[PDB]
């Protein structure tokens, strides 16, 4: 909501402590888990299986999304970020997104997704978005030339 | 968009 409380979860990532709530779908099996083609389609079996979607809030500390809803209380995907395939936006087309984890502790190419709680990329999309930041602060990330 | 889908 502009400088004012914004700035705050901005800077909460920073240095690992944020959330924003969420309805987190659940989980799905692929293969790839590496991309963004993958969440794009994801999100879709999400809907058309069995995944139901919780009413929580997703607990972004910079570090390891750790979805949690807010009727069992229990962590739903308990990874790193920095470990995790890291998230991929829809197309900020109706405030979707999704996440992804190459196995780990989650079996396979276990695809995510999420729907913003309050529906409007101001809650997740910058706030996961900038969790990653603080992993790869520097542009660590080695997707281009660089140089 | 930033860092996922990029980085």
């Amino acid at each position: 909501s502009k400088p004012h409380q914004w700035q705050a979860d901005e800077e909460a990532v920073r240095s690992a402590t944020c959330s924003f709530s969420v309805k987190y779908l659940g989980c799905v099996e692929v293969f790839e888990s590496r991309g963004m083609q993958v969440c794009e389609e994801a999100l879709k079996v999400l809907r058309q299986s069995r995944r139901r979607p919780v009413r929580g809030l997703l607990h972004v500390s910079g570090d390891g999304l750790r979805v949690v809803d807010d009727e069992t209380k229990g962590l739903i995907v308990d990874q790193t970020i920095e470990k995790v395939s890291f998230c991929a936006p829809d197309r900020n087309h109706e405030r979707g997104f999704s996440y992804i984890c190459r196995d780990g502790t989650t079996r396979r190419w276990m695809c995510h997704g999420f729907l913003a709680c309050k529906d409007s990329g101001e809650r997740l999309s910058h706030a996961v978005g900038c969790a990653f930041a603080v992993c790869l602060e520097r542009k660590q990330r080695r997707t281009r030339a660089a140089a | 968009a930033y860092i996922g889908p990029y980085l």
